[PDB]
């Protein structure tokens, strides 16, 4: 059985959008050329096709930052007074005294991750990203699960507390008995939660370098010739005659539009895990944010307590706090004891002897008590038990009765 | 002189020698905003990425609408914090994000 | 889109394979019946990788609608925001043209009401905490009521678990707790 407990804050990266850009057809098939423009005229659809194919993955991105973040209706906004029973949020909740209202944590994951070709800006600036998150935080702080579903309720933050102690299976008098140390693990947690970061992102930054690679190699294949005389439209003009250089020109239009297509899919290709990972990360803001869940490893290592959103450049960074079991100690056990010919087991929790007397006690903790007949219910003789040992069940009412 | 894409970023004059740079003329989109055909046919045009009822943005240049410093939920999303809805003039507002609550927090108060 | 293709020269002198081999010898019509089917054969390959890409997306939606199915329908469901908004009761599917339609039915509280509360209540130099519930105050008496919704009861023995001694709890109030033994020994 456990005797101890130690309080754990880790992170989770995950990215939710990658840069929107689009490529003109027209533009980059062909160059400021009446003639080109003609040739390119029988491959019909095409470039339309293209177009349309990268708009889509363009508005996928705005909806993609939408859903994982925009999840409360009114803005929140936490006290001037900070009596959090010991808690210090201070690193994790805005600054009002910067240009921007981003906090600490989110200013050292800003500053860690650093031819008819057009980037469109977000439709979300960073500023209102960071006022979702704040928004979060204030409502996880003071109201708890309960905003998360038909408005917000304050709740004291110790009592908040013992009521997740108390859905994880600890009773709650152990929180209120021990304050200050889980006050002062959590304090020392976020302390070198913040150390660490400032010593890697490494999931941010493979989608910005990969799209990069992608248009540069897209910019590198013009120098190509393609099978031709040259990779310059205007000496091939120059250089021959019109129904000469109409082959040379198609064996380019050709080479190029392949390049372009396979530049698309992959776009598409990429688009599709981007949005397999928005989608995750909605799922885990949804529930280990708004709520406490029962999943195991879902919202981190060992039994979760709760989480705090944070916003990093094209995702969302999770700490997930959690409770976990220390300084395990050897007992012995039965299934049950029966006294006076009738069994009885135990309503909640375990039967452990140190060697010479017999407690009841709860499972993650060690809280030993008497038995009693208020702790425990008779179901039979001693018979059908393998196991049972021999022991007396104290009686509350008698000596009161005397 | 060439850069990392091999493009010629630079030249130099032949008579009095003279570094000069080059930079492509401002290309970009089109993109009209409408209400709807059976409400009033008035329109916006935005202009991607452009220079320039002027109205300058971070997603380019806007004519057709009128700014106003009054926010309301978005509407028609012109993009970079920008949405504009019909109200004769369209308008381009900054979006508000949502109404502003402060939940009255204390050690002992519960509802 | 595929159709509308079938109605470019991809190059050739016309879009028909008739009027290229009435109007051409074999030797030199065969070239032009290459550019053709080269090009169709291209459309018809965007075609199938397109379809691919959407099947994908079409298999995604569907698994996500087979969960949905079993845990909001056939069970009560834990996972917040997962069927509906508020806390989840039951759902009734309905069928749709090429999909299926959820009837999420949720519960949401309402009318809220101010109340003062104590972590744990002083009595006799012991400690006592609720089983289940909270301590709240009328202001001026205190009761025990569950969470979700507001039911007051008295404050017994058979309510509050008794654990430690008075020192320890940050905040603790003084209050009687009533003991139903007490008054049947008369
Ligand atoms: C539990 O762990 C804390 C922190 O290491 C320590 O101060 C304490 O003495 C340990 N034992 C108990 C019974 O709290
Ligand atoms: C919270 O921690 C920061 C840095 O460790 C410190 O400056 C601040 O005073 C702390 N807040 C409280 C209430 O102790
Ligand atoms: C077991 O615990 C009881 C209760 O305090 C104590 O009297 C007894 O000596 C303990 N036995 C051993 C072997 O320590
Ligand atoms: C536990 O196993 C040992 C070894 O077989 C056996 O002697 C003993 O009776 C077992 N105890 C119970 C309670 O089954
Ligand atoms: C438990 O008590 C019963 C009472 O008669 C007895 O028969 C049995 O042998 C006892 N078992 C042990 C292990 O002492
Ligand atoms: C270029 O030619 C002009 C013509 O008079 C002359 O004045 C100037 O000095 C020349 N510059 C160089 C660098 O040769
Ligand atoms: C335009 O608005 C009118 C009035 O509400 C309505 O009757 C009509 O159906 C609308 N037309 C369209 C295309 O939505
Ligand atoms: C547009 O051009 C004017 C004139 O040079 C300049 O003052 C302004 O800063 C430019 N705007 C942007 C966004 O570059
Ligand atoms: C009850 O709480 C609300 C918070 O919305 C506050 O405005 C009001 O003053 C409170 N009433 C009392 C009597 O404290
Ligand atoms: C609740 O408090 C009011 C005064 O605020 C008092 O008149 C009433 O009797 C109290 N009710 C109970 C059940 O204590
Ligand atoms: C609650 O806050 C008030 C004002 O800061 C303080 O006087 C009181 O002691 C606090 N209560 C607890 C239990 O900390
Ligand atoms: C409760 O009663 C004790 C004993 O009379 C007293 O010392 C204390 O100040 C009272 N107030 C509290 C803590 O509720």
């Amino acid at each position: 059985i456990p005797t101890n407990f130690t309080i754990s804050v880790t992170t989770e990266i995950l990215p939710v959008s990658m840069t929107k850009t689009s490529v003109d057809c027209t533009m980059y098939i062909c160059g400021d050329s009446t003639e080109c423009s003609n040739l390119l005229l029988q491959y019909g659809s095409f470039c339309t096709q293209l177009n349309r194919a990268l708009t889509g993955i363009a508005v996928e991105q705005d909806k993609n930052t939408q859903e994982v973040f925009a999840q409360v209706k009114q803005i929140y906004k936490t006290p001037p007074i900070k009596d959090f029973g010991g808690f210090n949020f201070s690193q994790i909740l805005p600054d009002p005294s910067k240009p921007s209202k981003r906090s600490f944590i989110e200013d050292l994951l800003f500053n860690k991750v650093t031819n008819g070709l057009t980037v469109l800006p977000p439709l979300l600036t960073d500023e209102m990203i960071a006022q979702y998150t704040s928004a979060l935080l204030a409502g996880t702080i003071t109201s708890g699960w309960t905003f998360g579903a038909g408005a917000a309720l304050q709740i004291p933050f110790a009592m908040q507390m013992a009521y997740r102690f108390n859905g994880i299976g600890v009773t709650q008098n152990v929180l209120y008995e021990n304050q200050k140390l889980i006050a002062n693990q959590f304090n020392s947690a976020i302390g070198k939660i913040q150390d660490s970061l400032s010593s890697a992102l490494g999931k941010l930054q493979d989608v910005v370098n990969q799209n990069a690679q992608a248009l540069n190699t897209l910019v590198k294949q013009l120098s190509s010739n393609f099978g031709a005389i040259s990779s310059v439209l205007n000496d091939i003009l120059s250089r021959l005659d019109p129904p000469e250089a109409e082959v040379q020109i198609d064996r380019l239009i050709t080479g190029r539009l392949q390049s372009l297509q396979t530049y698309v899919t992959q776009q598409l290709i990429r688009a599709a895990e981007i949005r397999a990972s928005a989608n995750l990360a909605a799922t885990k803001m949804s529930e280990c944010v708004l709520g406490q869940s029962k999943r195991v490893d879902f919202c981190g290592k060992g039994y979760h307590l709760m989480s705090f959103p944070q916003s990093a450049p094209h995702g969302v960074v999770f700490l997930h706090v959690t409770y976990v079991p220390a300084q395990e100690k050897n007992f012995t056990t039965a299934p049950a004891i029966c006294h006076d010919g009738k069994a009885h087991f135990p309503r909640e929790g375990v039967f452990v002897s140190n060697g010479t007397h017999w407690f009841v006690t709860q499972r993650n903790f060690y809280e030993p008590q008497i038995i009693t007949t208020d702790n425990t219910f008779v179901s039979g003789n001693c018979d059908v038990v393998i196991g049972i040992v021999n022991n007396t069940v104290y009686d509350p009412l008698q000596p009161e009765l005397d | 002189g060439r850069d990392i894409a091999d493009t010629t970023d630079a030249v130099r004059d032949p008579q009095t020698l003279e570094i000069l740079d080059i930079t492509p003329c401002s290309f970009g989109g089109v993109s009209v905003i409408t209400p709807g055909t059976n409400t009033s046919n008035q329109v916006a045009v935005l202009y991607q990425g452009v220079n320039c009822n002027v109205f300058q943005t971070r997603a380019g240049c806007l004519i057709g609408a009128e700014h106003v410093n009054n926010s309301y939920e978005c509407d028609i999303p012109i993009g970079a914090g920008i949405c504009a809805s019909y109200q004769q003039s369209v308008i381009a507002y900054t979006m508000s994000l949502g109404a502003e609550n402060s939940v009255a927090y204390s050690n002992n108060s519960i509802a």
